């Protein structure tokens, strides 16, 4: 059910999903409240790509876990 | 033929998790009323976390980060499966946080555990008081 | 056996594999080894061809367009190659010479050109429908030019591959080096 | 738990409190494993309020704020001028190491994730390390680790004390 991530152990899926659901809460946190970006991009300046590519790991990591549970419940 | 409602297992859980937070709750009100920690932002206890999550800066975004990251830590470690049927292996409440190994015979375990029920629903019901007179200020004499 | 059997991961010591795979990738990942390998053999190519690229410029230079070709140095090269075109790979439609200044360069033709060989060669041994067996194992990074030239001997022929993959592996970290060493001091072929 | 590792010339099996009396094989176990953890990251700390003192790195700590590393002081006041997320970051260094590439190899020693003598099997990526043939040896290294691990663990409790007495980690000099 995980496809190609069938391979990798619960321990590793697990650490993979914190790390992914930490980066990404403090892009999202970042870009929207502590440090918003819509003032600079209406001065005219470019976003922080940084956060943006960030911010994708929040439901990365959230299937993540689902496959971490997946995994760890079939013994892996 | 959905288990909509929850079990006796799931709402003791529940029950013990609302009394222990609450009897922190209500000494974590008090202190903060008395006591201070410096970085952190001055407020009422009805406002400090709040302040906290709009003004993360120099040390409260770290404190809160640690606060909400142990939480979640616990609480997916010892979600109490299959509680909502009854079908828990483990005893409701029972996470097994023994450091000093204060209570282990069946007799003491019993007696602390209605001991802890007795303060939990005190401490539930002092700080329901301290909410909701202040949100409505005639509601609770001290308050 | 180790990644399905692909060679390079042999140590130079005789009796001991180096099989490098600290993430273990390749047992991850099986069934795109033979992409891993033709992704590993195109970036060393590439980068064996870009590292004598950024040595030699210092010692000749063609005369083009000065636009580029009077770069200063390999880092500010492919800046000025490349031109300033409204869009990165946007070619210019109501100034097609480049008298604006807002017209892609050279480096513009020659990743045309790049795009057409990979579109002919690397997509077509993959994705083909008239060719099924595609892209193995055995077969990764081969297309067949100049296999001619390697002897015959089967054992000589995994000597070579295992050179190739060392050569490109080597040149891949050195590129890396000389083009960073190149952007931090912007100095010649010895920090290329 | 007299036998065990740990026990050498200076004193005994030194359980004043007697917290092994009880003779839980589990509970040892974690004891030991948690006891060889501490003193591996107190001789990490004391290496690392070391050597900043002669020696800081070059570059930038956080480009953003403009932070070198030579901007930061050592010791525990660079709990508050290293960034947050450059804490949480080595915090998710040590969660890979923890959870991933260290596994309890066997259950019934702990502490030993098969990297080998002074823990060389994580120099480097891609290389599996091999434990001491001779029983001696293991058991010299092993005690030699132990007790490094202990005098690590009081030495860097000294020197929090040392930089709270004195703002410098090494006021007192
Ligand atoms: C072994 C685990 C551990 C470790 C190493 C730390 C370490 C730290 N915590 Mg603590 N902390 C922990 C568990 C831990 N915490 C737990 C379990 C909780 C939640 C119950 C907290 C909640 C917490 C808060 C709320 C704060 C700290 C802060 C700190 C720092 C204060 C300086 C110090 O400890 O001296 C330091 C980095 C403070 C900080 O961020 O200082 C920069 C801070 O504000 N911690
Ligand atoms: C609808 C969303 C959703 C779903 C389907 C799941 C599903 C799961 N979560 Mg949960 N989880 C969610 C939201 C969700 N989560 C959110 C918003 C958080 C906060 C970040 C978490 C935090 C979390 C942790 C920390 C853990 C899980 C775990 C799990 C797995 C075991 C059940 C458990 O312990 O839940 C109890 C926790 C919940 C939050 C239940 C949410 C029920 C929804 C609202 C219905 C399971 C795959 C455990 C696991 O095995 O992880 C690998 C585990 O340790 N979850
Ligand atoms: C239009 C020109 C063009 C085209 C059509 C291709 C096509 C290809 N290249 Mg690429 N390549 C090009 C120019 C081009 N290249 C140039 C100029 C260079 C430098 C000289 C390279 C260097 C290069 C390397 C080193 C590799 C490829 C690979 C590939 C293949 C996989 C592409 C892929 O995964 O994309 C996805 C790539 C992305 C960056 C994401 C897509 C863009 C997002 C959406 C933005 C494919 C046949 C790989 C291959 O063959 O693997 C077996 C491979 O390893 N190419
Ligand atoms: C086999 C490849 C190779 C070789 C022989 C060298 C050799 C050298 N590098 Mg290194 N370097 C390499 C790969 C390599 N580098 C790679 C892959 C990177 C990252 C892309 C770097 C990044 C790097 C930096 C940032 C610096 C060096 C520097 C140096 C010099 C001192 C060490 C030395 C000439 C230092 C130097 O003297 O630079 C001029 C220096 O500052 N290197
Ligand atoms: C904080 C980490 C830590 C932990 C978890 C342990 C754990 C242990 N120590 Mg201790 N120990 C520590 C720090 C620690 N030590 C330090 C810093 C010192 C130096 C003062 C010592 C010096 C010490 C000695 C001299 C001995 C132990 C021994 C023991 C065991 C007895 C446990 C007990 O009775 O309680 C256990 C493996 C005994 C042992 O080896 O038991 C097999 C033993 O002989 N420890
Ligand atoms: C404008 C710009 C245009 C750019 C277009 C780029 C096109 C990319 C070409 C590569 C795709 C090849 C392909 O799909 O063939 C299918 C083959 C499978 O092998 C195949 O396997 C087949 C059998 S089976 O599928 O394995 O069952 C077999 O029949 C076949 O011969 C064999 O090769 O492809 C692969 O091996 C997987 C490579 C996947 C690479 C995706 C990278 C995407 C970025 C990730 C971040
Ligand atoms: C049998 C049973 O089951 O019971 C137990 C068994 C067992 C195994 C023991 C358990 C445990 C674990 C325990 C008890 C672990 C305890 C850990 C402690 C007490 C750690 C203290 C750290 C203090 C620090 C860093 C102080 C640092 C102080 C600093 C940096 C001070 C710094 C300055 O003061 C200095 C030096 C000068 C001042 O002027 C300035 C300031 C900065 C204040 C169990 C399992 O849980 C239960
Ligand atoms: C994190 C950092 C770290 C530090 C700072 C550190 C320092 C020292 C010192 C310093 C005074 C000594 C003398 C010492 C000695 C030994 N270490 Mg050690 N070590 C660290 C890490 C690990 C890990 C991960 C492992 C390990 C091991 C061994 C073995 C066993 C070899 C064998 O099995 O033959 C021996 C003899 C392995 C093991 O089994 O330990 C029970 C093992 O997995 N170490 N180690
Ligand atoms: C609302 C209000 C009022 C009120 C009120 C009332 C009735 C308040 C009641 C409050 C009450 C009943 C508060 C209990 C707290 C318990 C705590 C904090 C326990 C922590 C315990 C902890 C953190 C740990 C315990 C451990 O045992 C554990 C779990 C395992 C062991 O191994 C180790 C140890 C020993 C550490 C006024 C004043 C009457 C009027 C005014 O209007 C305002
Ligand atoms: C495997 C192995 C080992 C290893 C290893 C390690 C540490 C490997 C590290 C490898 C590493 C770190 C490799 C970096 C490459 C960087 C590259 C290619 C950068 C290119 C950058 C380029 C081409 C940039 C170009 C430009 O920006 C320029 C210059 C100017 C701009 O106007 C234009 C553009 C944008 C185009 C051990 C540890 C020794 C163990 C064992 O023994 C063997
Ligand atoms: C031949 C061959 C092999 C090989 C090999 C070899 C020889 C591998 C060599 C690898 C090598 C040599 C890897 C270097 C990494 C360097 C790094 C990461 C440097 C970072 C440097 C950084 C991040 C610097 C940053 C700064 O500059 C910044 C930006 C600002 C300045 O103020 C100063 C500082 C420092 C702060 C195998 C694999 C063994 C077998 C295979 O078959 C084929």
């Amino acid at each position: 059910v995980l496809g190609n991530l069938k391979s990798f152990s619960s321990n590793e899926l697990a650490f993979l999903s914190m790390l992914f659901f930490g980066v990404g809460l403090y892009g999202n946190l970042q870009f929207n409240y502590y440090d918003p970006q819509w003032a600079k991009v209406d001065a005219g300046g470019y976003f922080n790509v940084s956060y943006i590519v960030e911010s994708l790991l929040l439901p990365i990591s959230f299937f993540m876990h689902i496959a971490c549970y997946i995994q760890k419940q079939n013994g892996k | 033929g959905n288990m909509t409602y929850p079990h006796v297992q799931w709402l003791r859980e529940s029950e013990l998790k609302h009394g222990r937070c609450a009897m922190l709750a209500i000494v974590g009100i008090f202190a903060q009323q008395s006591f201070h920690i410096d970085g952190y932002p001055e407020a009422p206890w009805y406002e400090a976390l709040k302040a906290c999550y709009d003004n993360p800066a120099g040390i409260v975004g770290f404190g809160i980060a640690q606060i909400s990251a142990f939480a979640m830590v616990i609480e997916g470690a010892y979600f109490p499966k299959d509680s909502w049927i009854g079908q828990m292996d483990r005893e409701p409440g029972d996470l097994g946080f023994d450091p000093l190994k204060l209570a282990k015979d069946a007799e003491s375990m019993k007696s602390m555990q209605l001991k802890e029920l007795k303060n939990g629903r005190l401490a539930m019901m002092a700080f329901m008081s301290c909410v909701v007179g202040h949100y409505v200020p005639g509601s609770v004499p001290g308050v | 056996p180790f990644a399905g059997g692909l060679i390079g991961g042999e140590s130079a010591f005789a009796g001991q594999d180096f099989n490098f795979d600290p993430l273990g990738l390749a047992t991850k990942c099986e069934k795109f080894l033979p992409w891993f390998r033709e992704a590993e053999l195109k970036h060393g190519r590439i980068a064996m061809l870009a590292w004598v690229g950024l040595v030699a410029p210092e010692f000749v230079r063609i005369p083009g367009p000065e636009q580029c070709y009077g770069a200063k140095t390999v880092v500010e090269a492919h800046n000025a190659c490349a031109g300033d075109p409204y869009f990165p790979f946007i070619i210019d439609a109501t100034d097609f010479y480049g008298k604006d200044g807002h017209q892609v360069g050279p480096l513009f033709q020659v990743f045309a050109f790049c795009g057409a060989v990979e579109m002919l060669t690397t997509f077509a041994k993959t994705a083909n429908v008239s060719n099924k067996p595609g892209l193995t194992l055995a077969n990764a990074g081969d297309y067949r030019l100049g296999a001619n030239f390697l002897p015959e001997d089967e054992a000589k022929a995994k000597e070579m591959k295992l050179k190739e993959l060392k050569n490109g592996r080597l040149a891949m970290l050195a590129f890396g080096g000389a083009i960073t060493q190149a952007t931090l001091t912007g100095n010649g072929f010895p920090w290329l | 738990f007299e036998g065990e590792l740990g026990v050498q010339a200076p004193v005994g099996y030194f359980d004043p409190l007697g917290l092994s009396k009880d003779g839980d094989v589990e509970t040892f176990r974690r004891r030991r494993e948690s006891e060889l953890k501490n003193g591996r990251v107190a001789m990490f700390a004391t290496i690392g309020y070391m050597v900043p003192e002669y020696f800081k790195f070059p570059g930038y700590l956080a480009p953003s704020a403009s932070l070198k590393f030579a901007d930061v002081p050592n010791g525990i006041q660079a709990i508050t001028k290293v960034p947050a997320e450059g804490w949480l970051q080595w915090v998710a260094l040590c969660g890979c190491y923890e959870l991933c590439v260290n596994q309890p190899v066997d259950a019934a020693d702990p502490g030993n994730y098969g990297k080998g003598k002074l823990g060389y099997g994580n120099m480097v990526l891609g290389i599996t390390a091999e434990s001491i043939s001779d029983p001696e040896a293991r058991k010299r290294g092993l005690n030699s680790e132990l007790a490094n691990g202990r005098l690590a663990m009081m030495a860097i409790m000294g020197l929090w004390v040392q930089d709270g007495l004195f703002g410098t980690p090494y006021g007192l000099y």
